[PDB]
């Protein structure tokens, strides 16, 4: 059997033939305004005209900002690429981080060539560039390979297939790899890019204490649209609670479903999807094929929150180390 | 279809000026900006001439106000013949050379050599850089360096019997030099050590015209902690040709918005033209530029032809702009890291 | 005699939890935290059961409670067939690679792949980890690059090759995949960029089970100046279950006391006990756990078989600690540089 | 033909027979006591006798520094060896920052073996020392090297010709190379050395905030002869302006002169120029061969100085970026 | 003849059959709580039963912390491996630092396989894993060499000789080398390790200043046992005087002697053993075979001590650079 | 003519000691300094003998006052025969080794090994240093990386194997050890790991005799912050001998005058070398050196064979020193950047 992780219940958007977003359908729930706003950015990618867009998400975390972005790739599906990546990738030791977003760029546009194979401009990229070693490719080379995949959609071998790049946590980027995608943005080649924050009025990374929203600079905040999250109400938190026992295969009570739903709007949303399984484990264990109130209050006492946490560290301050 | 679609500056394709290098309220996709523009045709002549070697102009002002736009314009004006190099000002900071290395090879990738050869008779035609003669030279199987990128400190002892031969070629007539453009943008990026560096580099004989542009005010060098205007030091402000870009009205915000719903494709009312001047106005020029697409495909899925200002007001709800998204982070302050 | 040796977790042979998960008192090397054993016990029964990915459990507490004690407890309760690595948090500044390359090593060096072969018939096994298929694949004669670890940078694209190459044999029956474990103690080591990629390396379909181990405070994070608990964000602490670990008692602290003498092999008088117990009590655990062997080697000396109080006491005058070793340099502090 | 570039008028320093200064002579115009300074130091250089002498050309920005060396470097030919050099170049990925100020040192002393041939001993040190890669060349090859160089004289084969570092925009560099170049101008094989610098008054780089003038340390300000470069006065600058102008093969009327005059006395002297080829160009767009006051008027309000742009900024410093 | 240097006149601690510290024994004079405390840390290195257990020698400069471990060293003999290691040789440029750690942590356990045969852990790594390069050797490499190790006990081919690390400095060690310490400490195969600082409340490198003991922080602390140093008397600087004199083979008259120990209860006891040599050379000098008082007045006048020059420094601050 | 000529040290032919070490007012290139002189003496005997291993010694004293000049006198007078490696403080900071193996590398280059061969008989004599059996027996083809300088860091177990065989060789007479000089200039351009790794490397059997130069006083360390005599840690400065020089008088000025204007080879007037001494005790003793030889060209153009006062005030005017230069740019300090 596949293994059942995070975001494994997320199979798309929640939208119907108008575009209005479902209350709960294909593992989503609320968060109406963010999924309209994502299935007009699916839009966009599928009408494959556009270049260079750029989508941030932003909100609290546990909000939907993951798992709308792989709402959107299960809405594309397989014949679109999509290239998720962390921020904190661009830090490589052998190549600048500039051209860890080139790559990065150009891994996200797909060519299909005519028996059928699938191909990316960056496999291309690095087929017409002892050990290996990742090397700051030219743009020399990437407009010639740009006029044979020109030629090849000519010749009619070919079939260009735009995608995204999913830049996740984007205030970790310095200053630097904002400035240059400043021009990668701008290029007519460019893939869509969604990128996700959760880390609001912060620093920039490279600079000495200067102060934007989301981590991100303003100057690249006026090239961006921005989705919102807001934060979710209890009873929808309940409903996440009862999709994550759904698929990880537990059986729940009711009013074990209240008592995680309880614990859930006292501490986050996460800390009570992950109090399913150590129940279930100690249901199996007590023999019960079914989670009772007892075996969630057991397990919270097992296992602690980061408030929680924080309040033990807050006052045995003089006994940790610093 | 093709590689390349709609950008933010497909539109553009070219400066809009006349024969007296007057600039045209609203030709080759460029409107507004006429000292700007004319300025930038001025440079364009000096550039199309070849004679003055290592001129520069900074292009200054504020964002959205097309500095960008009026380079892409003069890069479409040149044509192929004339070699333009735009780089971005981060792209420098490489792992495997020199920022000394990096910006000398892009100040030698904009100085073609075109070299013709006679070889019953057909006079075969190799236009070249002077990067790619360095390369080529550097080793034994160099030529595959240009493309991988693998290159990495060409000596200077090299660079000065390439460029010995092609002084000796020139004088020959083997060879036609075509001197060309660098474009650095957002120049505020580099640090003093590289600026110091472009204080010499473009007092050399072979140095192209050199054209930046910044958004920057009278800010921090990023190698020190001194103020000084645009970013820049004195020393280099003291070799260049400011070219400021003036803010939009609201008539020629408006006719940015009807040059872009022609490159996206898309027909709106005019209603919904006055109302988007009025946000693209009020908060941004580019977010009200992104908001053309997604109200056509807000208007695509209510299966209208029409763009309508129910559809802009909807999008407009949809997604946000940083003043709106800003105000919202004010409450989950404490929500958000 | 051996390589192996008596450490500081040789005594510990697992957890000594019994069928229904619940602690004993002092059974398999391990005495006290009934909590915290039993919590990791429902974590042990969550990697054997293989099916959830990317879990993840963070062991809090003061030090010498024995969060690495737990760790070591639940490493020898695995076996060999279920992988454990088991890291340091500075480990991951390489100069070969970036810190997203070694947790990406770490974290697929914990994926168990094995594979089984029919080959008159005789399966053979060849039990092998995801990071080795990623490293023999990665290039001509680089089976060897596990052994010296002369791997630069794995391909992104070479790990989706594997993943799906692995899925496809997984769905054929070739393969069972037997996801394993990630200690990362002193994880406190790590940076806001390493820690900002442990977020999304958790929501992966292929992660392992990351347990992490951290005597900190609210700190500093080490890549920023933001103060947070455990010096770990709060994005990062939303998605582990906090593990705390209780300060002993006396019996408790005795009760370490007779598992490592053991251990030792060193007998000891009840007298001793009590004297080492005060000892242990009133400075630090792991500062009576060495006296036990230097107090064993003044017995030797004397040729004596039980180890006196006169022998602890003159080992107790012999070798310092922090609490009276800094007192002697509050006087030398002008001394000392 | 040959590109025009800024001292490309520069044809040596105007000395007579009796070394003092002419007001106007080879394309220098006033800055007499930094002339006859410069050609007393043109005259160690041709001495040969000398080895590590180190000269500092400092001033203001726009006052003939890098014009009084590339004139000593006209004075002496292309049989004398010259090093031009940035401060800034030291920090190559490849070697360690006093290598490249050695392998600079080594650049600017010349061997001439003989059917003719023109060496420097960098040179030598390269050939007697796949990617290639620069190698942090040891002292062990650079004696060997000199002995048999040594060998070279004394067989009568080869004649040494000793020549001039150019160190621009010394205060680019560190202090440990400020701190190796003590040991480099101590040496009997150095060449001699010109630095320069237009940062008076400015903290050393590579330490936390200590003060020296020039840029350069005490220490190594000890060691260098100084010579000043005092600003040019209101004909000067004229002067400047109709030698650029004969230089860049503009004619230019003299009303337009005093008015380019105003406009260099009013900005900088760099500023005044750069107006000479534009307004040229916009000459020939009117049609008209030489440049006329309106030229230089409707070209003076096309571009802006640093100053006027300083004051936009100034005004308007809300609107952009910080 | 063999050089003679500092501790060449160190022979293994002073010890009794009943492991009492003598007040003069094997060139070591006085000491004798961190003498006795070295011997049964001595005990713990020949049971070859303990793994990784730690010994901090601290104290003042000059206090015998690098002369009480090669007395450790001379009482294992060379049987016994021992591996000298300076702190800051950790900042490797080819290696990352733990790795440096650990290649010396194998580098300190023996194993002797037999036609007799030295080998080290780490001399069997770099034989199972151009320009020769430094490696990151992996732990998927040691856990097979281990249980080759394991496998040439088993069939009697080789005996393991546990050994000694002694990381003196262990200040200069930052704090990502102390924290990968603890994993390193608390395996059962380490090498028993003996550290050494002088550096008493100061910051650990690494961290932005926070302060602990010794250098080393109070995690690491926890894992080592203290052994202190107390200062010398007067009478025992005489006899460490004495005792440097009959090493190096000098000569002296015992009332230069006394002015050699009020010299060095002056100043510091380092520096009355480096006026023996210089006053020696006098005294071959002016002919005598032994040195007077003259000779050591004499060279007193020529050599000065820090506190003397400090002394100095602060009476012509002015004049020094900064 | 030759490779050498007039360098700042090229009159100093040795110290001018006598046989008892008692230094002569005026004698082979070196006058004043007479304490300094006889300590250097007592330093050259004990290189000489080269009994003691790992001897330290700190010339410190104001600039201008000869601790360099004192340096290459006993560079001169140790001969060729026996190593005197002489380098910068700023020369351990290389890209392709650490700081410590460029201190290892410069004190095994120090160590001679004096190898003979008997091989109809002939008495080949090969010396060589221990860096370079260390360099040879690193790899094959390491002899070339002497050359090129292209050595990485050289094992440890590398060493050990070299001094091992040396000590061999010693005691069976085939190689004679001849220790040498290693002289630090501007050692305080070294950082507190560097100078921590010379507490220890000065401890061992085979350490040259380590010679070291500061104008500095009581200054920060550059790794750190603390303030400490000469810009080097009480630490180090525990195991050195500090040889202080004293500044000049009016007539010890106007016999370096002397001295130097005879390896110029100039011929001046006596109320010139008045002139020229109040020149050089008003401002600096290296300001009045540099304006010898540019009063010769002086000198030389007026066609005259005498220089007289008049070439001096002359070459005075011309040439400024930091304190006038400084004066000058206090007015333009709003026209220096
Ligand atoms: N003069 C213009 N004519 C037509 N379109 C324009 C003009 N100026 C700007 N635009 C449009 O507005 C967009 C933003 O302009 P541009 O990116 O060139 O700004 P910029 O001045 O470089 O600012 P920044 O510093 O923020 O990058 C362009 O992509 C283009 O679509
Ligand atoms: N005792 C001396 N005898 C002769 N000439 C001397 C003497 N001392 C100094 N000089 C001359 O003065 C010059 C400067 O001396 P030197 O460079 O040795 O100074 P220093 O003490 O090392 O100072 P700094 O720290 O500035 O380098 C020497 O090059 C030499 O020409
Ligand atoms: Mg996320
Ligand atoms: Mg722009
Ligand atoms: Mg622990
Ligand atoms: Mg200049
Ligand atoms: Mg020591
Ligand atoms: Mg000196």
């Amino acid at each position: 059997t596949q293994r059942i992780a995070s975001h494994s219940h997320v199979k798309g958007l929640g939208l119907d033939e108008s575009g209005l977003a479902k209350q709960a359908a294909s593992g989503l729930v609320g968060q109406e305004n963010a999924r309209e706003a994502c299935g007009v950015i699916v839009e966009l990618i599928k009408s494959k005209k556009m270049a260079g867009r750029a989508v941030l998400l932003a909100g609290p975390p546990g909000t939907g900002k993951t798992a709308l972005a792989l709402a959107i790739a299960q809405e594309l599906g397989s014949k679109v690429p999509f290239c998720p990546m962390v921020g904190s990738e661009v830090y490589s030791t052998e190549i600048k981080k500039t051209e860890v977003l080139m790559e990065n760029f150009r891994r996200a546009i797909g060519l299909r060539i005519k028996i059928i194979q699938d191909v990316t401009l960056h496999d291309l990229d690095v087929a017409n560039a002892m050990k290996p070693k990742k090397t700051e490719i030219t743009d020399k080379l990437r407009g010639e390979i740009n006029k044979v995949v020109n030629k090849y959609i000519d010749q009619g071998i070919a079939e260009l297939v735009p995608g995204v790049l999913f830049v996740d946590e984007v205030h970790m980027l310095d200053i630097e790899c904002f400035t240059y995608l400043h021009r990668a943005l701008e290029s007519s080649i460019a893939p869509i890019v969604i990128f996700a924050s959760n880390r609001g009025n912060c620093v920039i990374r490279g600079t000495e204490d200067i102060t934007s929203p989301h981590g991100i600079p303003l100057d690249l905040l006026d090239r961006v649209m921005i989705i919102r999250t807001m934060l979710y109400t209890p009873q929808e938190m309940k409903q996440i609670i009862k999709i994550r026992a759904q698929t990880e295969g537990i059986n729940i009570s009711e009013e074990a479903l209240n008592h995680l739903g309880e614990i859930g709007t006292k501490t986050t949303l996460r800390y009570s999807v992950q109090l399913l399984t150590p129940a279930n484990l100690l249901a199996k264990i007590n023999g019960k094929d079914s989670i009772e109130k007892e075996h969630v209050e057991e397990i919270s006492e097992l296992f602690y929150d980061a408030k929680s946490s924080a309040k033990i560290l807050a006052d045995q301050q003089d006994k940790y180390m610093k | 279809t093709r590689i390349e679609r709609i950008g933010a500056h497909s539109h553009i394709r070219g400066l809009g000026l006349d024969d007296a290098l007057e600039p045209r309220q609203a030709s080759q996709g460029m409107v507004g900006q006429l000292a700007a523009r004319r300025a930038a045709g001025v440079v364009l002549e000096m550039i199309r001439e070849g004679k003055i070697a290592g001129r520069a102009v900074l292009i200054a002002g504020q964002p959205g106000t097309g500095k960008t736009a009026i380079a892409m314009g003069m890069a479409q004006a040149l044509g192929p013949d004339t070699p333009f190099t735009a780089i971005a000002g981060s792209e420098i900071f490489s792992l495997e050379m020199s920022k000394t290395e990096a910006l000398t090879q892009a100040f030698r990738r904009s100085i073609g050599v075109r070299i013709k050869e006679e070889t019953k008779r057909k006079e075969v035609v190799h236009t070249v850089s002077l990067h790619e003669i360095d390369v080529i030279n550097s080793r034994t199987q160099g030529f595959l360096a240009l493309f991988s990128g693998d290159t990495g400190e060409i000596k200077s002892e090299v660079r000065e019997q390439i460029n010995a031969k092609v002084a000796e070629w020139r004088e020959e007539g083997k060879a036609e030099i075509i001197p060309g453009v660098l474009f650095i943008d957002e120049v505020h990026m580099l640090d003093i050590e590289s600026f110091s560096f472009l204080n010499r580099a473009l007092e050399s004989d072979m140095a192209p015209v050199l054209i930046m542009a910044t958004n920057r005010g009278i800010t921090r060098i990023r190698g020190t902690s001194y103020q000084s205007p645009h970013g820049i030091p004195i020393d280099l402000l003291d070799r260049l040709l400011i070219v400021s870009t003036t803010p939009y009205s609201e008539k020629d915000t408006k006719q940015i918005l009807r040059i872009r719903c022609e490159e996206e494709d898309v027909e709106m009312s005019e209603d919904a033209y006055t109302v988007l001047t009025r946000i693209g106005l009020e908060t941004s020029l580019r977010y009200a530029i992104q908001l053309i697409t997604a109200a056509s495909l807000v208007c695509r899925k209510r299966k209208g032809t029409e763009v309508q200002v129910d559809d802009i007001k909807r999008v407009y709800s949809l997604f946000l702009d940083e003043s709106r998204s800003t105000q919202y982070m004010k409450e989950y302050q404490d929500a958000f890291l």
